[PDB]
């Protein structure tokens, strides 16, 4: 969050807090109620952006889903998406955090070790979460989905 | 079990065929008759008791020798009558379901199949059961068209073990 | 096989007993009410080629998988085959509804089912979805206040819809 | 010339005498030529026939015969030839025959002409050889003029799968079209696996924490509705 | 000819049986649906004539390159009417049958066995016939069991031609 | 499909040898008391159904479960079943004494008793006492002094109670 | 698949045979056609999408009710008009493959079996097809030896279609 | 089955695609080089037996244990069982041959073989030793410059060796 991000740089400092840091602490409990609305969103429609954004995704990259894929078969794929619904509760916690530290700890922290332990391409995951980006920008506003989208952009940069 | 419903099933699967108008035309006159069916079904539940013992008696009352004959297979005993009554009560049993089910499909099901087999190895006497079920076709005391519904039973029973 | 009544007797007479005033009233309502059952079970037959072809339109329409050239609705044959066996799904459903108990329908159709379509490479997931387009388009034609007086079926619809749930939850 | 080397022997049903004195249901339908059947019966003969052997999904227009149905009718032949030419017809060599591991195609012959399961391994074994030196016809030659077959279906009978359901139980044994479906379960291994299966599985979806776990009352709810 | 009794004792024959009480409900039932079959059967055949000429009329009125095209199969002669009606004339005397007889045993027997090989080799679309069974299941007029009587049956030649 | 003789044949031939001296002198052996053999296979067919008939009167009697409803006598049917099952295994065991050798009874009955069983909810176990109660009564019958004069056949006794207990351990 | 190859294999497989000097020859008159049957073969690949197209447009130009029919088995829609170019897409692509092949095999397998269920449940006319059969086998462009064995099969097409 | 060329039409087709101009250039030499081909199988029909009987009497002279007794080639009917055996081997050696894919012989006897002779209790690698046995008889009447003009086939003796090696590879 920003509010620890803040107090243990100040701590490993040794001081109160600045001005500066509490301004962004203001500005931060100001812009709550809109990421509320946002994480909301992004909750009660989630069932779309899985299903939706794993159409997209294999039928971009019909590697997977091939026979000797990682994903093929049932279980397989219930697993694969299984795997995209956790990246979006991770992107909705991102957004209520106003910081990428409940994404970053949870999800990417080790995960290319995680996937190259299991056989999975990354690139096919950073591609699914980019499909189910393209399915979270079409279910929201302008502004809305930047920066929504810009979270789910920090998980593609973390996956590539 | 063969009832009515499961014979009309029966027959359009067999043709590899959906339901049409006949076979819903066969299920139509079977709850066109379950009415009398029921009526008739209720009062030989109602009175089942007295009917057994009536036609255990009767059973008793044609036959004398069954009543003195020293074996195991005979009413001579305290094991026979209870036993001879055991029956009876079967077969006013299964007159009750095939009036409940609407045709003699419980009957042929759990009492008609391999019974011949029985009365062979048991030494059993078909003319036994025939006079008990002759006693419970003259005293059940239903009237009408639920009588006729008894009586087609109690008749196909007959048939069976002659 | 086993209808309504057959089973009532069935327990009843594996138990060894008389039929119980209780049951024989029950019994009496099911009788009491079987018109209406004959009523959906004509109007499923005489629609039901209609309901078969619309409900395959939804599902190549939402997965269009299976008609491109490497799945099981592309070869014309395999095309046949899948049509033919939402058919027979029908026919059992339709049995089931007459007879009163999933019966004939849990013996067999369903009994045996699952493992066939993994004999296959079938999807049986994608047939439960077609089971699920069976079921909106059988029970919406069911609910048709056309012809037939005014009355209450809701207890009956429910019913219904009991067996293609469990058709769909049999292939999967 | 090598006879069918001597196999084991199991227990199925058909070795019993289910009295069964007057047949509840269940005794599949009588479809001969001994009742003399007019026009349609003959079609529906012809139709329990095909669904026979063929099965339901083979019976399409394509792979239906005209001409040994045009010789049935007129009575140029008896029906076991009919079961006969028609195993010998190509259509059905092109699905149920080129498909199927020979060891396998003596499944759906012995058990979709008899109306039996295979007792064992064995007699897998066996008539798949005279089947893989003999050819196709002489196996069948092997059956239809076999005792077995003789004894219970006789000159005009469509073959049935005997005892399928036991008196009064209702399972019994799953159908037989059922029971050897066509393609197998190892066929498919040389070649390629069936490609793009996964939209099935994206249709249907239940979130993890949905599912149940063990301990829940809710995964005996099942029982509850059925008592 | 496949009617609803035909198929009990065909049935029954065919398990080595007498009629028993299960087949003679179904032929109860046979005979208390018989008398709306036959009020529906007459209506049909006392309006044959005005159903067939708005039939084809109404297959004009949708398919309008019929009576357009030059061909031998296309109603563009003064044949091809003829025949059209005829054709509808044929199905609506089927349809007529099956609800005197009581189950679709006519129109299977006399009419759709064989019908893909005409509609094969003589060029002529399924629909064509749909549309003209729509309109009679539109117009024929009837009221309550009657009228479910005629639909069964007519949904039941669409459901063949589909 | 080998009786006493083309087991040792087989035996013989599998190791591609002459009969030795040995082998052919018990065999004359055999064939010297074979008169006894065909004796007690006389007086178990000439009394088969007795013994049936009486050992399950015996076995309902001692086990009073099967009958009452709920078990496997109950039914008429199935009562009959339980009886004829017994018909088949001492007709197999009168097999297998005229033979020899347990072949016809370890191919044709042993074979199918345990897996049907299990498949039918039958206590294979009271199937077993079934046998017990068989076994009793066919030796009973067949150490009976009359008709034929006396000798020693307890030597043969122990190969009958072979056949019944190598049923009786195979149905459990 | 039926080949010449895998005819004769079937043929001699099912005597229980070698292959004698008759496969041997059947086999070499297929070699001895094979090259008209590719050169054949070459030309329609190489312009498969204007035979595809033009097809289409003769299919439009003789039905013009199809571009017209409100429903969903027209080509009325983007999307009708669209799926109409992949069906005449899988007739054009299977004659290919029986040029190939040498026999009519892949059209028998992949097209034939059960076609016409799918014309019977999904209302699609044989004759729209037939058109657009008749427009490719008159606009192939090949000469000689070549087009005739694509009008073989081309006819072949037709002759199962009607 | 398939041949050359219906595996090139289901592999095209399992896409869905056209052949491309590649795939028919490379097939034409395959046409063009297909007279060689009928060649080799004429010479491998018109010896098959005496190729059989000779890779028979090398297999038992130079392993003298299956015939002995208590081997499989022991017992006459064995034997011939044994020798037929070999004979089919060589026969779908030969449709594999002709066809130039290894369809017929992958599915209808390679397929499933070495689990039937471990069924029977047959040495499969006694039976990869019979197939050595005929693919050096095979090859060396392949190669008689006899009655047949002038040519290359080292091309296509690298074709016919690899099914013999095959199917040793897959009994074992
Ligand atoms: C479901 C149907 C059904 C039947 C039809 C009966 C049939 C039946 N009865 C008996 C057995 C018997 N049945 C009777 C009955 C009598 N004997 C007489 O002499 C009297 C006249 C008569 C009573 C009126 C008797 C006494 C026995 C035991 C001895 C015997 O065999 O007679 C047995 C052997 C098992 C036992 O001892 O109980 C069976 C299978 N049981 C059933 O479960
Ligand atoms: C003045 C005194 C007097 C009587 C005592 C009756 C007696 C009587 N009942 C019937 C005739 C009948 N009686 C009944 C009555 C019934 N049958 C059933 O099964 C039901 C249980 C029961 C109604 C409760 C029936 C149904 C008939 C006609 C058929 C028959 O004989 O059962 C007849 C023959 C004439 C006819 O058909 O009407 C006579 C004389 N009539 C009289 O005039
Ligand atoms: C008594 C009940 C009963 C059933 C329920 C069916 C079940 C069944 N289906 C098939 C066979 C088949 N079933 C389908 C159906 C499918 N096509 C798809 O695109 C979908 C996944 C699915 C429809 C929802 C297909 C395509 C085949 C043929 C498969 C093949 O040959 O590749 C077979 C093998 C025999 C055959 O080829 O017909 C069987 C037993 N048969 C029965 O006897
Ligand atoms: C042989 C064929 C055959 C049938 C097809 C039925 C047809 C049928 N339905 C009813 C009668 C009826 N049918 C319905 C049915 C319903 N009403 C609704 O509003 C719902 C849309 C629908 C749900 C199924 C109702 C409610 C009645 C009247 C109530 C009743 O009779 O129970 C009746 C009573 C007599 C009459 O109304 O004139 C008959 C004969 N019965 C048969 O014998
Ligand atoms: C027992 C039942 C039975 C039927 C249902 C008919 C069906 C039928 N119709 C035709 C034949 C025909 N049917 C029609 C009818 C049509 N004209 C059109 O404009 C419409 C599309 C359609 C009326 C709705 C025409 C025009 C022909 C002649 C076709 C031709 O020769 O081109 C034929 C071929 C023999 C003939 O020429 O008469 C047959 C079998 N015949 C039967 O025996
Ligand atoms: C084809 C069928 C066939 C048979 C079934 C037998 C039956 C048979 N047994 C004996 C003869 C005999 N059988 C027995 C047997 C018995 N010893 C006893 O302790 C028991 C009571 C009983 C065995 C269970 C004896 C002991 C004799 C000799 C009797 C004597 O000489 O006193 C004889 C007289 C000839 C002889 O001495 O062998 C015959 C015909 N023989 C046949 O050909
Ligand atoms: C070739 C050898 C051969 C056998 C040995 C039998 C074995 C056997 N028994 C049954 C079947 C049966 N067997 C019995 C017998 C029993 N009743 C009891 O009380 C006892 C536990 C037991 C007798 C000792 C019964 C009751 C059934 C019917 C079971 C049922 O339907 O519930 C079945 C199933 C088919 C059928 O219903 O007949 C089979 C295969 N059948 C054969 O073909
Ligand atoms: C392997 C071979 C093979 C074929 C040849 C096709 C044949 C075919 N076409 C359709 C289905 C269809 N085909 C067409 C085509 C037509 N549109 C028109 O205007 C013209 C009359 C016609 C093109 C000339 C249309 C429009 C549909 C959809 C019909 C509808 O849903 O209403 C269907 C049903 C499944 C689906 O909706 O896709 C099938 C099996 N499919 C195959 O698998
Ligand atoms: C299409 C493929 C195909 C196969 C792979 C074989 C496989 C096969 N072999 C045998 C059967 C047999 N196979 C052999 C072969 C021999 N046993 C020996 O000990 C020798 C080493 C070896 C010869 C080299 C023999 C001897 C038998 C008969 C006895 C046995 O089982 O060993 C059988 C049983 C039927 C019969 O007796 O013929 C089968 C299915 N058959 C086929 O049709
Ligand atoms: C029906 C059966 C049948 C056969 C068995 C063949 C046999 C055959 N081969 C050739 C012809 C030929 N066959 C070969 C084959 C050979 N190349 C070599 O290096 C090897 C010695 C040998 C393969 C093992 C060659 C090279 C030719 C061409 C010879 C030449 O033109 O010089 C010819 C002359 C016609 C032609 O040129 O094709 C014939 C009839 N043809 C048939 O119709
Ligand atoms: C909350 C943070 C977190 C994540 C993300 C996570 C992932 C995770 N993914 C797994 C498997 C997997 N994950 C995938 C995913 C994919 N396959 C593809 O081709 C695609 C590129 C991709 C889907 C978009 C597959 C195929 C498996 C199983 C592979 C196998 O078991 O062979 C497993 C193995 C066991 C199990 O799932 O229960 C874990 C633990 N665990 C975590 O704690």
């Amino acid at each position: 969050s920003i509010v620890t991000k803040s107090i243990v740089n100040a701590d490993a400092e040794a001081r109160y807090l600045s001005p500066g840091e509490l301004e962004r602490i203001k500005s931060f409990v100001l812009s709550g109620q809109r990421r509320l609305r946002i994480a909301q969103t992004l909750t009660e429609n989630r069932e779309m952006i899985v299903k939706k954004g794993g159409q997209q995704l294999f039928q971009k990259r019909t590697d997977v889903v091939s026979p000797g894929g990682n994903a093929y078969g049932e279980e397989m794929t219930a697993t694969c998406l299984r795997d995209l619904d956790y990246y979006l509760r991770l992107v909705t916690y991102g957004i209520v955090a106003g910081d990428v530290t409940p994404i970053e700890e949870i999800g990417l922290v080790g995960v290319k070790e995680m996937y190259n332990s299991l056989g999975t391409p990354i690139s096919g995951v950073s591609e699914g979460v980019r499909c189910m980006k393209d399915v979270a920008c079409s279910l929201l506003s302008g502004e809305d989905s930047a920066e929504a989208g810009f979270y789910f952009d920090y998980t593609l940069g973390a996956m590539q | 079990m063969k009832t009515p419903i499961t014979e009309a099933i029966a027959s359009a699967d067999s043709q590899g065929r959906f339901l049409s108008n006949a076979e819903l035309q066969s299920i139509t006159g079977r709850y066109q008759r379950a009415s009398a069916s029921l009526e008739a079904a209720k009062q030989l539940t109602g009175n089942a008791s007295r009917l057994i013992t009536g036609a255990a008696q009767a059973v008793y009352t044609k036959f004398p020798f069954v009543t003195q004959m020293p074996g195991p297979t005979y009413a001579s005993n305290a094991i026979g009558k209870a036993k001879c009554a055991r029956d009876i009560g079967y077969y006013l049993r299964m007159t009750t379901y095939c009036l409940v089910v609407g045709a003699t499909g419980p009957m042929d099901e759990y009492l008609v199949a391999g019974l011949e087999e029985i009365n062979r190895s048991f030494e059993l006497s078909p003319s036994w059961y025939i006079a008990a079920l002759e006693n419970i076709k003259n005293d059940h005391g239903l009237s009408g068209q639920a009588a006729n519904e008894a009586n087609t039973y109690l008749d196909y029973a007959i048939n069976v073990l002659s | 096989m086993l209808d309504a009544f057959a089973k009532v007797v069935a327990q009843a007479d594996a138990r060894g007993e008389f039929l119980s005033n209780k049951q024989l009233n029950s019994l009496e309502t099911m009788i009491g009410e079987g018109n209406k059952r004959l009523d959906i079970v004509n109007k499923i037959n005489s629609n039901a080629s209609t309901i078969v072809t619309n409900s395959a339109r939804a599902l190549f329409a939402e997965q269009p998988q299976l008609i491109q050239p490497g799945g099981n609705a592309y070869t014309s044959r395999r095309m046949a085959a899948c049509l033919r066996d939402m058919e027979i799904v029908l026919r059992y459903v339709s049995y089931a509804m007459t007879a009163g108990d999933s019966s004939v329908l849990d013996d067999r159709c369903l009994n045996g089912l699952r493992e066939t379509y993994q004999a296959l490479g079938t999807p049986g997931t994608s047939v439960a979805v077609a089971i699920q387009k069976m079921k909106e388009a059988s029970i919406a034609l069911a609910n048709d206040l056309n012809g037939v007086p005014l009355g209450d079926c809701s207890s009956l619809n429910s019913e219904l819809a009991v067996y293609f749930d469990r058709a769909a939850a049999a292939v999967v | 010339s090598i006879p069918v080397l001597n196999y084991s022997l199991s227990t199925q049903n058909q070795r019993v005498y289910s009295f069964e004195y007057l047949p509840n249901e269940e005794q599949p339908k009588c479809y001969t030529t001994d009742n003399l059947p007019a026009a349609i019966e003959m079609d529906q003969i012809i139709w329990a026939a095909y669904r026979q052997i063929f099965s339901e999904h083979q019976l399409l227009s394509s792979t239906r015969q005209p001409f040994l149905e045009s010789q049935l009718r007129f009575n140029q032949i008896t029906v076991k030839d009919f079961i006969k030419g028609l195993i010998l017809s190509d259509a059905f060599r092109y699905l149920n025959y080129d498909v199927n591991n020979n060891y396998r195609f003596v499944e759906m012959c012995i058990q979709r002409i008899l109306g039996r399961e295979i007792y064992n391994h064995r007699e897998k074994l066996a008539f798949a050889v005279i089947i893989g030196s003999q050819g196709l016809e002489a196996f069948i030659d092997l059956l239809i003029n076999s005792e077995e077959y003789e004894d219970n279906f006789g000159d005009n009978m469509i073959p049935y799968q005997r005892r399928r359901i036991i008196a009064q139980r209702s399972k019994g044994e799953i159908p037989f079209n059922l029971k050897t479906p066509r393609l197998g379960k190892d066929f498919l291994y040389k070649q390629g696996m069936p490609q793009l299966l996964w939209a099935g599985p994206v249709h249907r979806f239940r979130p993890q924490e949905q599912s149940p776990k063990a301990g829940d009352p809710a995964l005996f709810l099942s029982m509850v509705q059925d008592l």
